[PDB]
């Protein structure tokens, strides 16, 4: 009885704990969603740079809005956060205990 | 008294953890890579706890 | 085993851990029988039955 009773709390807590790093997995996942979004609409502008009829004040013009999404990219990248993590600001490996 | 050889100074906490996160504590005094406590005397000198 | 805490987090546990730890060996210590310290060492007690 000891020892189911131990294995039974043990479980319970690994079932938070896979909680809890499907939270970080879900928070991480949409940022990324929010940054590749913010990233590809870029691309496109890097895009439409290509042509020649560009006057160069038309170019900076689409630098600026460049600037403006890879400071949103950032602003983003900053804020994204979980239970005090920022996931995309550091590399890092984190072990989660499920048994 | 002690025997602690190195030059001895006075030098103020910061910790840092995984999140990022920093903070600030007192005072203490450090030879090499050791560390103590300390506690300031009213005239700006400075003492090693006990 | 969460690597999701924070060193403040582990050490919030590690006050209960120690204090659970400590709280056993106050019983250990404390109980006895009519004296018998039935937790402080290894003994032989003998009861005539015959």
């Amino acid at each position: 009885a000891n020892r189911f009773t131990a294995n039974i709390k043990g479980l319970t807590q690994a079932s938070r704990n896979a909680n809890d790093g499907i939270s970080i997995a879900q928070t991480t996942e949409g940022a990324l969603n929010e940054i590749n979004n913010n990233l590809q609409r870029v691309r496109e502008l890097a895009v439409q740079s290509a042509n020649s009829t560009n006057s160069q004040s038309d170019l900076d013009s689409i630098q600026a809005e460049i600037t403006q999404r890879l400071n949103e990219i950032d602003r983003v990248s900053g804020q994204t956060q979980f239970n005090g993590v920022k996931v995309l600001a550091q590399d890092n490996t984190l072990t989660i205990q499920v048994g | 008294a002690a025997g602690v050889t190195g030059t001895a100074s006075v030098v103020k906490m910061s910790y840092t953890d995984n999140n990022g996160k920093t903070i600030d504590g007192g005072l203490a005094v450090k030879v090499g890579d050791d560390y103590y406590s300390a506690t300031q005397n009213k005239d700006g000198s400075i003492s090693i706890n006990t």
